[PDB]
């Protein structure tokens, strides 16, 4: 998607998805601050989805 | 086969010019259907195909900008088949 402008909702729905992927690491690092391994592995299978 | 009739020479030469037209029509149809995600558009193409056309007496988005190249290549070919088609009747005289 090149000549469609970066403020278009073609580009924005791409940019709507990319705050979730930090937050699923922030779902993963939320349980990781205890260091519980299987709850750090609870969101480790989530990030492929 | 000691002599060839005159209608057969003229029909065989216009068959040769029609198969040259189908090869240049396939090249014009491939140049028309390009797109910026698949193709490159070098500067040489811009400064030789958006600058030539006042030698044609032809006067004035990348997906329009490929489509104006494909207007101007076959309209160059319209002059150089009409100059052969008038020559092919003064090959009779």
């Amino acid at each position: 998607l090149e000549d469609k402008s970066p403020d278009s909702p073609e580009m924005k729905d791409f940019r709507h998805g990319f705050d979730i992927l930090v937050g699923q690491i922030d779902d993963a690092l939320k349980l990781a601050n205890e260091g519980k391994v299987k709850e750090a592995q609870a969101a480790a299978e989530q990030l492929k989805t | 086969s000691l002599d060839v009739p005159l209608v057969g020479k003229y029909l065989m030469f216009t068959m040769v010019l029609v198969t040259f037209s189908i090869v240049t029509s396939v090249c014009v149809l491939n140049v028309h259907h390009r797109s910026p995600t698949t193709h490159t558009m070098a500067p040489w193409v811009k400064v030789v195909f958006l600058e030539k056309l006042p030698a044609l007496l032809f006067m004035q988005s990348v997906s329009e900008d490929w489509k104006y190249v494909a207007m101007v290549i076959d309209r160059l070919f319209l002059w150089i088949f009409v100059f052969v088609c008038v020559f092919g009747t003064i090959g009779m005289f």
